[PDB]
RNA sequence: GUAAGGUCCGGUGGAGCCGCCGGUAUCGCGGAUCCUGCCGGGAGUAGCAGCGUAGUCGGGUGAGAAUCCCGACCGCCGGAGGGGCCAGGGUUCCACGGCAAUGGUCGUCAGCCGUGGGUUAGUCGGUCCUAACCCCGCCCGUAACUCGGCGCGGGGGAAAG
RNA sequence: CUAAGCCGCCCGGUGGAUGGCUCGGCUCGGGGCGCCGACGAAGGGCGUGGCAAGCUGCGAUAAGCCCCGGCGAGGCGCAGGCAGCCGUCGAACCGGGGAUUCCCGAAUGGGACCUCCCGCGGCUUAUGCCGCACUCCGGGGUUUAUCCCCGGAGGGGGAACGCGGGGAAUUGAAACAUCUUAGUACCCGCAGGAAAAGAAAGCAAAAGCGAUGCCGUGAGUAGGGGCGACCGAAAACGGCAGAGGGCAAACUGAACCCCGGGCCGACGAGGUUCGGGGGAUGUGGGGUUGUAGGGCCCCCGUAUGAGACCCUCGCGGGUGAAGCCGAAGUCCGCUGGAACGCGGCGCCGGAGAGGGUGAUAGCCCCGUAGGCGUAAGCCCGCAGGGUCUCGGGGGACCCUGAGUACCGUCGGUUGGAUAUCCGGCGGGAAGCUGGGAGGCAUCGGCUCCCAACCCUAAAUACGUCCCGAGACCGAUAGCGAACUAGUACCGUGAGGGAAAGCUGAAAAGCACCCCGGGAGGGGGGUGAAAAGAGCCUGAAACCGGGCGGCG
């Protein structure tokens, strides 16, 4: 997920996306120990960095709105 | 001991996690130059700093 | 684009620990006579698509496309320059880019064209 | 160096020499000139005096002698220089040599004057030396060639800088080591009219 | 603690699997700085279920584990299948 | 070559090296009960007894069994070698798979090596109170202090009270 | 055809010397750069990678997140693997600017036998937020309890250098007490990128100089010293750099300063208005010095002119991150696994410094000689808008620093010797019709100066760091550390502290076959060479076998 599309969406659905991504991160972390048939080992890293991106642009939007 | 404080327990847990062998994939990636680390420990022989 | 020191220790340290944007420039190779006349340039960094002729080594005089470029080891792979393992599989021979010559350019990149125009 | 290790001496009463040793196992010997990892008995010191003084008049006399020896046929050839085709020693050239700015032009002028062979031999003699100087940045042991002395610098330094073994100087900065590299006098030299005039004004 | 920042990962061990089917109980590895109230709120809000009891402990490896008992009206097996534990 | 030592031939090695002139130096090894590393005779020797002298017979697993497992017989402790549990230790706990090294012998066994697991509290302890005692603030002394100290105010101090 | 045993050579094992290499050390003239912290530092604990133990980096956004520029096709640290994903919508990487930034720690709302716990007020619907430490400064309210509120300070850290105090002994004197070691080691306190000093109550005597500091020299001199051992300066002269200013007082007397609002001005300089806190126990103006200076009074003469400084709503220029350009052979024949080698033929050169590339390369590549570009920032100029400064002669009146200068005595310190400096105790002036110094004291002459209040750039010291260099060492050397080193490990603690570099050009890192429980062995392959990972070379001591001599 890229910042150009992140900036299109508002803060509310940014929060919703963060929630969903955290759910998925927990589920994938569980599956990691459950089974070894992991097609994509990098999913956890990609999800973590996507969540970090969402939080960063969320705070940027907050600063813009406050200013 | 039966009764422990949380901070000491956490430090002991960190040491326990530290005490393990080098990964075999690390050995093959490094071409057998890295075969051990200085934190290996035997409970009855080498005692924790705490 | 600056190495002032004449001390071998410092020169070798710079070579070993050069950042990636410098390792990128350290992969230059000379162009053939035809390409040199056409583009008014003496050399360029090698790209995968470029067709390359080997001037030194066991495969001297062999022409082939570049398949892989590794900046960390300062090496490249050219199709046809291969060794045979004991089992029987073919593996590529790493060749320094300074030992080969460029005879065709994968010049679809606007930034590579910018390099050519800047250096002309 | 070597004086950082804390040590104690056991003393007598044990079957080994009275030496200073560490306080923790394996209790190696330390801080002793004849002990591994210890201090050096008499190491090099920065305070040592290396500068050597030379009287001004004595140095002037040495410079005179070197300049005179420059025009000695026997010494020049005995120093190894190729002066077979040189027209005359000392070789005085017109002042126009000072304005040469291109190395190709300098090469052609030197070929005409007959000192190109000396540059060729200097290049041939230059090579890789033996020892740790290669580790320290002294891989090559280059040779010396013709020395150009000019009254003024109008571009000759830039036009003749690159030739192997060639040094170009102004007569005001001339030196004994310029005239006699490696303590052996009789270097092949090319003087100009202005340089000779200034040398006459100086008488030394 | 934010309801979506307490759970780190489900537990998929033999003991956890047996408990899921026998005692209507889920097992999570959660943030060590999470209290029982936080764990209860997180589980209820995330999974739209009602939780009866929470028992927490700290493993010898420094992590925090939580056994959460669901009310009889809700089946832990359904949530386990939802999460893919099976 | 009186010599310190130089040079040459045969072999290994795979990238540097020397003659001469002039300078410079952490410049020359047999000893210091010298320092560091490596290896010898002692030696296939002592030790593997003394304070509790314990094993034998059938069967099993296994490439391999005095040493591991099951049954019987014979023995030791039995106011402790049995049961519960602080301090200390910190994974030594459990299962499976193993024997290059560790185990005073062997070992298929293990507090050993590999893999995966395991500690659930309103009631049990800490958390509350204070005892001997200790700490901070004001105050006095000190050239000064992280130093010594009476008085006043606040706080801590027991996992067997 | 000698059992044991001894010597010599060859082969093999053990071992890790020697030789070669070097991304590491060490030392340097010059150059650059020098602080961080309550807006929470240094240091530490714990976490963080798909496989992840050490180191490194990061912090629940956790080998990373965002934006503006360079670079131009690869990238995912030390670290050669599996599997995946990231990148042309420009990554990785580099310079600049932001975001997140757990706990302890000056640690600070209150506690620490465990870097973890327990509270009080306001906002918040609730998820959750902002305050609450001590010692002070400038204010307010009131509960007059320092009770509450507002604004602002200090604490801790830093390799060496700096400033102010406290202050030994071994040792030397061939013993030892004055002395020396020594104002040293160490301790306490206080700052900065430098600190301290600094503008004459000074030095000097035919003449004079004209703030301070550092360098050469004066000089082992004057001088101190059981006049023993030993200790020990300054002035002058030659250089680096050069810079001088402000109070107290006389006199005037609220004409004044700070904080928070408003306007004119341009958002700035400057000008102005209101509220609050200071201020007659004196804000502001004035004034700062010696054969005297200033005030005040009198007289003469000016400004109509000449400076100096402040600001940028604006414009031009210089410098300034990553960075960009930068000549010439990869020509023929041999040796070779591989040409950087040998022979032949050419070329550039303001470029023949150095390095890499399968051998030793000016022309293969990177670089070099020489040039170019650069956001923010900094500096100069133009234009415009403001503030402030600017002369001499007389006096008869006024001011010019107090437990201070200085004397006696005691301890310390000093070369300071009856003649250094600091401090304690008792005593203690003149103060402009005045006072101090000139190496014992006093009297007279002469010369120099004006304390008892404050500030001051450059020349100077150091290097936790960086650029550059080396008749320095070359893995028992060089820093203790060339590497997961201040690491492992030792001691309750203060503290102590190692060993350990190298396959090959390329893993091409030995496919398949026989045997063995396995480790491995023998064939057969790879490679120029096993150099076979127990990997460059492979010595000595030691051990096994073969051979020659003795037995």
């Amino acid at each position: 997920m890229k910042p150009s599309e992140i900036r299109e969406m508002s803060i509310e659905e940014i929060d919703a996306k963060i929630r969903e991504l955290r759910l998925q991160l927990a589920k994938e972390r569980g599956l990691l120990t459950m089974g070894t048939s992991l097609e994509n080992p990098m999913v956890i890293r990609n999800l973590r960095r996507d969540i970090a991106r969402l939080l960063t642009i969320k705070k940027e939007k907050l600063r813009e709105r406050e200013k | 001991a039966r009764n422990k404080p949380l901070a000491k327990k956490l430090r002991l847990a960190k040491a326990l996690k530290q005490n393990r062998r080098v990964p075999v994939w690390v050995i093959v990636k490094t071409n057998r130059r890295v075969l051990t680390h200085p934190k290996r420990r035997y409970w009855r022989r080498t005692k924790l700093k705490e | 684009m600056k190495i002032s020191s004449k001390q071998p220790r410092k020169q070798r340290k710079f070579l070993y620990n050069a950042p990636l944007h410098v390792r990128q420039k350290l992969m230059s190779a000379p162009l053939s006579r035809e390409l040199r006349e056409k583009y008014k340039v003496r050399n360029l960094p090698v790209r995968v698509g470029d067709k390359v002729r080997i001037m030194r080594g066991d495969y001297k005089g062999h022409e082939g496309k570049v398949v892989e470029v590794d900046l960390k080891r300062y090496r490249i792979y050219v199709e046809g320059a291969t060794l045979r393992k004991t089992n029987g599989t073919e593996v590529f021979y790493p060749i320094h880019p300074s030992n080969v010559m460029i005879i065709e350019l994968n010049l679809e990149d606007e930034k590579r064209k910018k390099i050519i125009e800047r250096r002309a | 160096a070597g004086k950082r290790r804390v040590t104690e001496n056991i003393g007598k009463g044990h079957s080994m020499a009275r030496v200073e040793r560490l306080k923790t196992p394996p209790r190696y010997a330390a801080f002793v000139p004849f002990a591994r990892g210890g201090r050096r008995t008499h190491p090099p010191k920065v305070e040592k005096i290396i500068w050597e003084d030379i009287n001004k008049k004595e140095k002037r006399l040495a410079l005179m002698s070197a300049i005179a020896a420059t025009a000695n046929y026997d010494l020049v050839r005995a120093r190894g220089h190729i002066i077979d085709n040189v027209p005359q020693l000392p070789l005085i050239v017109v002042d126009d040599l000072q304005k040469v700015q291109k190395t190709r032009e300098t090469r052609e002028i030197f070929k005409k004057l007959g000192i190109w062979d000396d540059i060729v031999r200097a290049k041939e003699k230059s090579g890789v030396r033996a020892g740790k100087g290669k580790m320290r940045g002294r891989r090559y042991k280059k040779a010396k060639g013709p020395l150009i002395v000019v009254g003024k610098n109008e571009g000759i330094v830039l036009g003749a800088r690159n030739h192997p073994g060639v040094d170009v100087v102004v007569v005001d900065n001339l030196g004994v080591e310029h005239l006699a590299p490696g303590t052996h006098p009789g270097r092949l030299t090319v003087w100009t009219v202005s340089a000779i005039e200034r040398l006459r004004e100086l008488y030394g | 603690m934010d309801p979506y920042k307490v759970i780190i990962r489900p537990v998929v061990t033999e003991k956890a699997i047996s408990l899921i089917e026998k005692e209507n109980k889920l097992t999570f590895i959660v943030d060590r700085r999470a209290t029982k109230q936080d764990i209860k709120r997180a589980v209820e809000e995330i999974f739209n279920v009602k939780v009866e009891k929470v028992n927490t402990l700290i493993t010898p490896r420094g992590e925090k584990k939580a056994y959460v008992k669901l009310k009889p009206e809700y089946s832990a097996s359904e949530v386990a299948a939802r999460l893919g534990l099976f």
